């Protein structure tokens, strides 16, 4: 889970809202709804800096070459499709795997088509450029030559990685197929952000139901 | 006669004395920017109030007439001065037609080059009068400047005023209730106010509470589309209701066979029968007794019975008694009102009741029997019904008639409405609609629900009527209220500039230089089709700035867009290097806080202290939560700072490798601390105790400098075990070798990069000298505490829905029993708002732990040893961090290694030399266009190929993109040449 | 939220922006690198271990 | 009630005390004494017009004087020698102040 929906509510506008009277006896009770709605407003722009925290860590937008020669690894399931939003198979398949009382939802400062330009520029410069676009200025790099200091990074020779390159390549591949298959037929993955949709419109409708109750 | 009011008409609210403090109040006062009216004796309403602005040369005004009618007929105010003794009265004195002097009386106190301004009001009897004399020369109109009127002098009348007028070049005004916010000196005077009522600008400055705000956005109301007309909704049932055939009635029946009418397809007209003096008592409890003439209810019965005086109080809902027992009871949630009249006159042995049953019935239930008594068929047991002991002949032993209106509010086809007039039905306006009883906002508009003919109206999950079928036309109607949300003003700063922007959320344009955009309609902003980096966020993406100069409003830039040169053999290689350090400051402590029951609340109460008694462990609770709040901020200091045992200190010599560190290095001139330490806390500044910390100023001084001194003197080692000296240039060496470089580019580069450092601390030091925006995480946790602690000091001044909020003025004016009720409410009040207080401070201590413990891990990883997280201690690759002290807070020292010049260089992801695959032990192969060569990851150091840094293995026709090349192996010339 | 927002931005600015040392940090096995990808208010991660 | 040892035992519900601080009750300096601060005797009512008076008028002349701003010293009326009797019935006499 990364951010909740902005849910900014007016304390007045939520508890007794358009009456000038009930306004009137909610300001003997002090600043408890002022303090309030600025908490609230608070918690709102803690989400929108917690959105910025985790997604505009970066200030430049990279973007890939025409030709996608990544060494025969597909990347078209993880790269945006330019063919309809900017958003790639993968991203597009999570968007459809998962789908007025004082109470409004702010939209989030970074919409769902700039948070896909977002996740474009840092996997894209990810995959151009290793770690160089996030150290210093992105000093683009051979992927194989990538692969090869990941596998140096970890213990083991990259004489390997470039004796069973088509075999590595092959099984990368074949696990983003697989990917595409989980995530098309078992949507249990993305079960926690569910769970956590539904706390918040869980919360949402007690907080309604409340001017139900009596 | 139109004329601009820069800041005139203010006084003094009250006789409080206020020192270098901005105090906001709402009071009649005259509206800035407001025309007043120029002159040159017309009777002037006084409505909500006047402000009078004089301007007298040879004091041609003597007096005024204030009052409602002005002419002899109520008290009227009269003020003149015959140049040797004013007398000044509301006198019921014998005024002429046109009240003037020759050239009942309750008060007795018969005693251009200047403007003269005057405020004439009288609020709770007490007239208020203001003035001011001031000179100035100009006779075009109001001059530049602010006064405010002082009050002289209180006058006990207590006369009404809406007219006035002046007897005799002047001005006059209007007073309005609106908000304003006023600014005191350090003298205690009043030097400029702001009106929020203007303009966006002053609600952003009033709801900041200075006349300074900064540039951003902020909410300040909610934009309310009000009604535009009144839409009265009523079903067609004319036919008026016989309740003549229930009041004027000859006829009632007794209790025990009380009669009860079903009414419907009635109008009930309320008015004939509240306003008539032949109820005794009307009681009403589901409804009021002056607000039956509006409402409309669906159906309703009506019960006639007959009850004795005594028992008047037992017609009432959650009642006992005899009838209330076995005769007839009411429902413990009855709605409606109950009739009683003084029928001594109206209403004889023909009243019945009973005294022996098996239990109590139901309310509104229907029992008759005139048989089976309970102990003592024709044996002692027998009639268990008596008479009343009433008789013609025969104050509470006479007979009370009453009459119960049970209204029944449940949901059906309305039959029985009250007097109210149907109006034309409008569309898509939202209007105050009233749909039988049912009243709110919103638009109507012809839906496509398909009722059923016995289903009225439907309902959303808010329990809210969604849709209301027409009474008089069957149709089925949408209720949507139209647009609201919050106000959002775009400032760039007043600093900089007065014209802001509007932005209104979700509100389409329609309804409200004007643009539209996805969060809603803009006004006060030019749309702008380019982009640029904004500050100010509106919503999805847009963004405003000020720029040549006016408000632009634009699409965010998501940054500079570089498409990077991404391919198959091209790569750049770093070949210079900026040593650049971030400020990261991060908060870790609070103010330890301790606050008691008692003396918060109402401190040195025994009334108070009782009555807590009987509210448990709360205040045990709320003290042990506050106490380890304040050991877990001590704790966080601790686990943050005490992490070295001992205590090392600098020696004499300061030769750190030419490194410039007094700046760091602590100054035992005042406090042992650093020069850049001693900026921050230059830059950086009831039943409520601020508890010293366990390490106070100097303790927490001397314990940072003791950690810095340590770092830089030792390294790591003096946090990984016994302190082991370093030199400073081997420390450089082994931080450069923890991110991939070697030590001889830097013993090459070291008198370089000792300057580099240098003029690094030189601008760290201008920055934190200068732009206050690094301490800003700090700023605003100091401020959230104040601000909590304030909100709990004024709620103190609150009254939580009571009388008042002093409770010394509360115990000493109410009575025991009431004032028991009252210190209740206000128990309640003030433990909500310090557990509100003490939820949000366990949760910053929360969030304060969280921060802290992520800046102890920093700080035991990162100065204490070295972190090699990318982005964990700055930007790039992490070299060293050097901790500083701060309020409340750490600064850390980031000193990372960020790349400066690079080049394009052809690259291979191996290379062959005979048959065999070549690899490099740590770097890259790279090549500049006709020499191969192999350098650093993170350094462009190019050196010839040697088997020290590659090795021979495999074969070179199954790696794809290697090409050919000639190795250099350090041992084949020792062999050879 | 904010608590795991912090370990999802330092896992991104550890996996994705670089690459994490820290066994069992970006998934089961020796990491190798990550890419995130665009989910309604969240974000989900492809670890290659 | 006895000892600070014995107040840590009773209001930490035990009767062994580990070795820590404890915060047992309230050190608070109760007042001394009561001030009591208002303003001069000046403005004092003419009740020497009525209270001290000469002259006064019959029942069918009986005239309403409204007199504002006055200071109700009561205490010579209580203890009058002068007036024989002082009947009191709205309020208690000792409380007329
Ligand atoms: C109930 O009955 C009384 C008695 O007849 C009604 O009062 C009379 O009121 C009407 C209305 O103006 C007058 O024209 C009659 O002259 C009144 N009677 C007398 C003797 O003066 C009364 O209107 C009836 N209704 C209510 C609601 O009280
Ligand atoms: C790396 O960049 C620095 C920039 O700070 C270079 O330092 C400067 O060198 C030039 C010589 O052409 C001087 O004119 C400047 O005054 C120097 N800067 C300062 C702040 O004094 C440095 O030369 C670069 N390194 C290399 C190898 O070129
Ligand atoms: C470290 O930098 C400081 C500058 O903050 C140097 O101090 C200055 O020294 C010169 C030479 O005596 C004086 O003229 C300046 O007035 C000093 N600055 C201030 C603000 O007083 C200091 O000499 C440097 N130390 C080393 C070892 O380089
Ligand atoms: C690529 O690097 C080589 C290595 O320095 C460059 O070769 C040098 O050119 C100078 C000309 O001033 C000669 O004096 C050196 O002898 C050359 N070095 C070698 C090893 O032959 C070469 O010029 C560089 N290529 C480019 C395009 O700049
Ligand atoms: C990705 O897989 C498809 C299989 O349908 C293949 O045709 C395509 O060439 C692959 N992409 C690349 C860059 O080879
Ligand atoms: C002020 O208005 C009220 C309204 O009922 C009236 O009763 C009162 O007599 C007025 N004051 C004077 C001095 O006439
Ligand atoms: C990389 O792409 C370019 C595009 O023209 C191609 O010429 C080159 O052969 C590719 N690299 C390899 C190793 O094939
Ligand atoms: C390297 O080549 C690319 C593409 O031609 C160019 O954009 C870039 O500026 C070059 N690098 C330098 C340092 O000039
Ligand atoms: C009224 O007169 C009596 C008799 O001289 C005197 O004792 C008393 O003080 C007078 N009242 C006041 C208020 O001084």
């Amino acid at each position: 889970p990364v951010s909740m929906t902005k849910t900014s509510v007016d304390c007045t506008m939520y508890i007794c809202g358009d009456s000038t009277e009930c306004s009137n006896l909610l300001l003997q009770y002090g600043s408890f709804c002022t303090q309030l709605n600025r908490a609230l407003t608070g918690i709102a722009v803690e989400q929108d800096k917690n959105t910025q925290e985790v997604f505009a860590q970066v200030k430049q937008i990279y973007k890939t070459p025409p030709i996608k020669d990544f060494g025969g690894f597909n990347f078209s399931q993880i790269l945006p499709d330019p063919s309809k939003s900017k958003r790639s198979f993968i991203e597009d398949l999570l968007f459809n795997k998962v789908t007025f009382n004082g109470l409004t939802v702010l939209p989030p400062l970074l919409t769902d088509e700039m948070i896909a330009q977002y996740t474009s520029a840092l996997l894209a410069g990810t995959i151009t450029s290793g770690w160089t676009f996030g150290a210093g200025a992105a000093l683009q790099i051979p992927f194989a030559m990538q692969m090869a200091y990941r596998f140096n990074g970890i213990g083991v020779t990259q004489n390997v990685l470039y004796e069973n390159q088509k075999l590595i390549a092959n099984q990368f591949n074949s696990a983003i197929g697989k990917i595409q298959d989980s995530l098309s037929s078992t949507a249990s993955a993305l079960g926690k952000l569910q769970d956590v949709v539904n706390q918040n419109a869980q919360a949402l409708n007690t907080l309604v139901k409340q001017l139900s109750s009596n | 006669a139109y004329t601009n009011s820069f800041t005139r008409g203010v006084y003094y609210p009250d006789k409080v004395f206020r020192s270098s403090v901005l105090h906001s109040t709402q009071d009649l006062f005259l509206p800035f920017f407001s025309n007043v009216t120029w002159f040159h004796n017309p009777v002037l309403p006084f409505n909500d109030g006047v402000y009078f602005a004089s301007t007298e040369k040879s004091n041609i005004i003597r007096g005024w007439i204030f009052g409602t009618t002005l002419d002899s007929k109520t008290q009227s105010l009269l003020i003149v001065n015959n140049a040797t003794n004013v007398v000044i009265k509301v006198c019921e004195f014998q005024f002429c037609n046109d009240p003037f002097l020759g050239v009942n009386c309750t008060f007795e106190y018969v005693s251009f080059k200047n403007l003269r301004e005057f405020v004439f009001k009288n609020i709770d009897g007490y007239f208020k009068i203001y003035s001011k004399h001031t000179p100035i020369n100009l006779v075009r109109d109001l001059p530049q400047g602010f006064s405010a009127l002082e009050p002289l002098v209180d006058l006990p009348i207590g006369i009404n005023i809406t007219r006035f007028q002046t007897l005799l070049a002047y001005y006059v005004g209007y007073l309005q209730p609106r908000t304003f916010l006023l600014k005191y000196n350090e003298n205690g005077t009043i030097t400029d106010a702001v009106d929020c009522a203007l303009d966006p600008l002053s609600e952003t400055k009033c709801t900041l509470k200075s006349f300074t705000v900064e540039k951003g956005i902020y909410q300040t109301s909610n934009f309310r589309v009000q009604p535009t007309e009144s839409i009265v909704r009523f079903p067609n049932i004319t036919n008026l209701c016989p309740f003549g055939e229930v009041f004027n009635a000859t006829r009632f029946a007794s209790v025990y066979a009380w009669n009860r009418k079903r009414i419907s397809n009635c109008v009930a007209d309320y008015s004939v029968l509240y306003n008539s003096a032949s109820f005794s008592t009307f009681k009403c409890y589901g409804v009021s007794p002056t607000k039956l003439n509006d409402l409309c209810f669906t159906n309703v019965y009506a019960d006639s019975f007959v009850i004795r005086g005594d028992e008047v109080r037992q017609i009432a809902p959650g009642q006992t008694g005899k009838i209330a027992d076995y005769n007839y009871k009411l429902p413990d949630d009855f709605t409606g009102c109950v009739i009683a009249w003084n029928s001594n006159n109206l209403d004889n042995y023909n009243y019945l009741y009973r005294l022996f049953r098996k239990s109590n019935l139901k309310p509104f239930e229907r029992d008759i029997s005139t048989e089976i008594y309970q102990a003592g068929e024709g044996f002692n047991c027998y009639f268990p019904l008596q008479s009343y002991g009433f008789q013609p002949t025969n104050v509470g032993y006479q007979p009370y008639r009453v009459v119960v209106l049970s209204f029944e509010l449940l949901h059906a086809p309305a039959t029985v409405c009250g007097p109210k007039k149907s109006t034309n039905l409008v569309k898509n306006k939202c209007v105050n609609f009233n749909f039988n009883g049912l009243t709110g906002t919103g638009v109507l508009t012809e839906s496509n629900k398909k009722f059923l003919p016995f289903q009225q109206f439907g309902r959303d999950i808010a329990d809210t009527t969604d849709a209301v079928r027409d009474p008089q036309t069957l149709e089925i109607l949408d209720i949507t209220p139209c647009s609201f949300g919050g106000v959002s003003v775009i400032t760039p700063g007043t600093n900089t500039s007065n014209e802001v922007a509007v932005l209104y959320q979700d509100v389409n344009c329609t309804e409200v230089n004007v643009f539209q955009t996805r969060a809603g309609c803009l006004i006060g902003a030019e749309h702008v089709n380019n982009s640029y980096e904004c500050d100010i966020p509106i919503g999805a993406g847009i963004c405003a700035s000020y720029q040549t100069q006016s408000i632009i409003a634009y699409t965010m830039s998501l940054g500079a867009e570089n498409s990077v040169a991404y391919s198959n053999n091209s790569i750049a290689i770093p070949t210079n290097f900026t040593i650049s350090v971030t400020t990261e400051i991060l908060p870790v402590s609070m103010t330890k806080t301790s606050v008691d029951c008692t003396m918060y609340i109402c401190g040195d109460s025994t009334e108070c202290s009782n009555l807590l008694l009987q509210y448990g462990s709360f205040c045990t609770q709320l003290n042990r939560a506050l106490t380890g709040i304040a050991v877990e901020q001590d704790k966080n200091t601790q686990e943050v700072f005490a992490q070295v045992k001992q205590i090392y200190k600098t020696p004499p010599i300061k030769d750190f490798g030419g490194f410039n560190f007094s700046q760091i290095l602590p100054d035992p001139s005042k406090s042992k601390r650093s020069f850049i330490e001693d900026l921050l806390f230059n830059k950086v500044t009831n039943g409520l105790t601020v508890l010293p910390p366990l390490l106070t100023d100097e303790m927490i001084a001397q314990y940072t400098s003791a950690l810095l001194a340590g770092t830089i003197t030792s390294g790591w080692t003096f946090g990984a075990g016994a302190a082991l000296q370093i030199p400073f240039a081997m420390q450089m060496a082994y931080r450069f070798n923890g991110i991939g470089v070697t030590q001889n580019v830097l013993y090459e580069n070291q008198k370089l990069i000792a300057n580099q450092f240098n003029s690094a601390i030189g601008k760290i030091q201008d920055s934190l000298s200068s732009t206050a925006s690094a301490l800003g995480k700090l700023q605003d946790v100091v401020n959230q505490n104040a601000q909590a602690l304030n909100t709990l000091v004024k709620q103190l001044s609150s009254n939580f829905g009571a009388i008042s909020s002093v409770l010394n003025d509360i115990l000493s004016r109410l009575d025991p029993p009431e004032a028991e009720v009252q210190i209740d409410r206000l128990i309640t009040g003030r433990l909500q708002s310090l557990q509100t207080y003490v939820t949000q401070q366990l949760i910053r201590a929360a969030e304060i732990r969280a921060s802290a413990n992520l800046a102890a891990t920093k700080m035991s990883e990162c100065v204490l040893g070295q972190s090699k997280r990318v982005d964990f201690c700055g930007k790039g690759y992490h070299l060293m961090s050097f901790p500083q002290s701060a309020p409340h807070g750490v600064v850390f020292l980031h000193v990372t290694y960020v790349p400066a010049q690079e080049k394009n260089f052809t690259t291979a992801p191996a290379i062959c030399h005979d048959g065999k695959a070549h690899f490099p032990r740590e770097g890259v192969f790279v090549s500049n266009g006709t020499h191969w060569f192999v350098t650093q990851r993170n350094f462009y150091e190019p050196q010839i190929i040697t088997t020290d840094n590659t090795f021979v293995s495999g074969n070179c026709d199954v790696v794809i993109g290697i090409v050919n090349n000639t190795v250099y192996d350090p041992l084949q010339p020792e062999l050879d040449s």
